[PDB]
């Protein structure tokens, strides 16, 4: 209650001064969520689905990319998001086969950062597996 | 710009030290060190450019 | 921390690599709007 | 026909789940301790 | 020997009893630190307390009658 | 000094009657149809199994698949005869520690046997956990084989000695209420803790989880 | 001469359930900070506060077994 | 005969209030991380602390009372 | 015979300060992981912590009380 | 007869000193944490625990005085 919850992609916008009551985010760090009144904080954010629930019956199941939360002293939340699409915008088939091309060439790389870059890339596509 | 006709140069400041932007106002806030703080104020260099070139 | 930490990269550097993955898990109807953004076309220019 | 339902079950893992002789010697052992309690009464 | 053979039954029965009180410590204790980073309060957060107390608790008061089991 | 509790001192027996019969019982409440749509009570058995066959098959993921078929009728008979015990009369196989010694066992060194059969040095090279640090090689290999040959024991009795122990609870709280013969107001209180404790006797399913599983865990372990 | 024997080694067989009166108060005073960060209890995180609070009571309740059996 | 039994009966009934004590300072070691992460003090998070002490408490000086009957 | 009952008992209340030892310890475990996330030290951080332990301390003392009763 | 009494004291006094071995545990185990935050170590991070140390034992040592004055 008395809440404000903003979700804005760099190129379009999708929540402004319209808060409903609870908002599940994927933290970096680990998960929370928000119930009218948290204690403010400033997370980054990992690869994962936000599900937002509406009043309205119902919920909405986005997936962001990485962004920032950043809940304030007054009950308002400013989520910004940099790759915030939907579900259905997603294909499954494509998401399973770029999973373990990225774990081949895990064992091909020589380099101790270069191998780093990969372990980045796999943990993306395995949330992006079993979001869907 | 204000608008069509009249536009104004502007000025604002970019906190990008993390030490800078660990003060008195942050101890109120949660469990953020400074690692998470390392990650979050280089998000916002990346957000007023993007605001400045737009 | 975690393995892009204490190796030597930026968060900036971590935010490329995952959100390429979501322009590549796109359909073909979606896929210009990952070539709308694209953010390649910034020259790098130093003296030396 | 109690067998040929399940005789290709059997050779399968009867090789390693048919040990009750460890169990038949670890019973039989026992037996043995409380006959001869009885006999010293 | 009668009444010396109930009693240190009964005293060294009711140790165990507040062998549940470091439970609640936990239960009721650690509440605080639930409450403080969501204040969803009237929700199940209090009520999962209750299933906490009473049912810490029940394994407190189950000695309680064993100990007066073998008082008489 | 208002509510005096009594107490009655009977033998609590554990007899043997004839088991054979009672060993069998428990498989005729289970038919099995030749038909392609059921009849409404099977239906609701056969939904049961493709539940827990779906999470002791998921874990492995090898060629050691085809020992899974086998452990789910594992999970139907104690499953089942921890069950059957709960009515007015009625006695359980698995009160008695005989045949959980011989539940244990020829399932227990079936696995000990099933990774020397094929690999013969790395199944027991489990025992090196790590990058050996010098001050402590005899401290560890005294230690993590006196906690493997405690596994079948570890296993039989913690079978036996809890679900008895139900059985004990609901004599001695049961046989309270009946020589309460002073005031009448703790009667009810003393069987509205029983209707309370044979819920929490619908536990002796949760005690057949935590016998296939972890011999799942002792299977998956090792191979 | 026993029949104290019969009482204390009973006596003493009961507060080694005085162990999981504190170990169920871990686990509910422990579901409540797993819940108020993430409010999903009715997934599985509800599942293991009872398979933790049964497998704790299997560990609890028999001791009691032995105290019944060095009375009877 | 009488009396080597009163005296060790309320010795080991005092053995309990051990338990009390070791989950007492949980519910202040609570409010210190409690306070320390949102400055919500005069709010209801310092009078859970005031019910904090007095309910685990209640589980431990009725041990004491346990132990004085065996005296008395 | 008579003298042997004053000395059994006491060395049994004496544990009953154990647990009360270890329920200081841990509310000097949380005043580390509490400052180190909110430094806002002098003020009722330290005050609170204080309190905690002459409590609880108080509670293992007065266990110890009852031993020199059991003593004289 | 006279000397059985004095060795129960001694046995069972000096079981109290166990609790304040595991209140150490928690407050060098909380200053390994409290580091991992915020490295201000060797200013009042560190010195709270060899404050908190020094008070615990304490309490154990005065558990095991009682040892030498009722065995003596």
């Amino acid at each position: 209650g008395q809440m404000s919850f903003t979700f804005a992609s760099p190129t379009q916008v999708f929540f402004n001064g319209a808060n409903v009551r609870q908002v599940d985010v994927p933290t970096q760090t680990g998960a929370f969520g928000i119930l009218a009144s948290h204690v403010p904080t400033l997370q980054v954010l990992r690869p994962g689905l936000v599900v937002v629930h509406a009043e309205d019956g119902t919920t909405s199941k986005y997936f962001v990319s990485s962004g920032s939360v950043t809940v304030n002293a007054d009950s308002s939340v400013q989520l910004l998001a940099e790759e915030a699409v939907t579900l259905d915008m997603l294909d499954p088939g494509v998401a399973k086969a770029n999973l373990e091309k990225a774990q081949s060439e895990l064992l091909g790389a020589a380099d101790e950062a270069s191998r780093a870059e990969i372990q980045i890339r796999i943990e993306a596509n395995e949330a992006l597996v079993k979001a869907l | 710009f204000r608008s069509v006709i009249s536009y104004k140069t502007e000025e604002k400041p970019i906190f990008s030290l993390d030490t800078v932007a660990s003060a008195e106002s942050m101890s109120i806030y949660d469990d953020i060190d400074a690692d998470v703080l390392r990650n979050y104020q280089e998000y916002s260099l990346a957000n007023i450019i993007y605001y400045s070139l737009k | 921390v975690a393995y892009w930490r204490q190796a030597g990269l930026s968060y900036i550097r971590y935010s490329q690599i995952c959100a390429k993955a979501v322009r590549d898990a796109l359909k073909a109807e979606f896929k210009a709007n990952a070539e709308k953004t694209s953010g390649s076309n910034v020259k790098i220019v130093k003296v030396k | 026909f109690q067998f040929t339902g399940i005789k290709k079950y059997f050779n399968s893992y009867t090789l390693t789940g048919r040990m009750n002789c460890v169990l038949a010697t670890y019973g039989g052992i026992a037996l043995l301790v409380l006959y001869f309690k009885l006999r010293s009464k | 020997i009668d009444t010396a053979a109930k009693f240190i039954g009964a005293g060294a029965a009711t140790v165990g009893v507040a062998g549940s009180g470091a439970g609640i410590g936990t239960v009721f204790g650690s509440m605080i630190i639930g409450y403080a980073r969501n204040p969803s309060l009237k929700q199940q957060l209090f009520s999962y307390a209750i299933l906490g107390f009473a049912l810490s608790e029940a394994m407190g008061l189950f000695c309680l009658m064993v100990a007066f089991l073998i008082l008489f | 000094n208002e509510n005096l509790f009594a107490s009655f001192i009977a033998p609590t027996m554990m007899g043997l009657p004839i088991v054979t019969l009672i060993i069998m019982f428990p498989s005729l409440l289970f038919p099995t149809p030749k038909r392609l749509i059921n009849n409404r009570t099977i239906s609701i058995q056969q939904w049961l199994i493709q539940l827990t066959s779906k999470q002791m098959m998921a874990i492995h993921n090898q060629k050691g698949q085809t020992w899974s078929l086998m452990l789910m009728s594992l999970i139907m008979f104690i499953g089942s005869t921890n069950i059957l015990g709960l009515l007015p009369h009625s006695f359980t196989p698995t009160t008695q520690l005989s045949m959980n010694l011989g539940m244990a066992i020829p399932l227990w060194s079936a696995t000990v046997f099933t990774g020397f059969r094929y690999k013969t040095k790395t199944s027991l090279a489990h025992f090196l956990p790590q990058g050996t640090p010098a001050l402590l090689i005899p401290m560890l290999v005294i230690i993590e084989t006196i906690s493997l040959f405690i596994q079948p024991v570890a296993l039989a009795v913690r079978l036996t000695a809890n679900i008895t122990a139900g059985h004990l609870l609901i004599h001695l709280i049961g046989g309270a209420t009946l020589a309460l013969l002073n005031i009448n107001t703790m009667t009810a209180f003393i069987t509205f803790t029983i209707l309370i404790l044979l819920t929490i006797l619908e536990f002796a399913v949760a005690l057949i989880q935590a016998y296939v599983f972890t011999l799942l865990v002792s299977l998956y372990l090792h191979d």
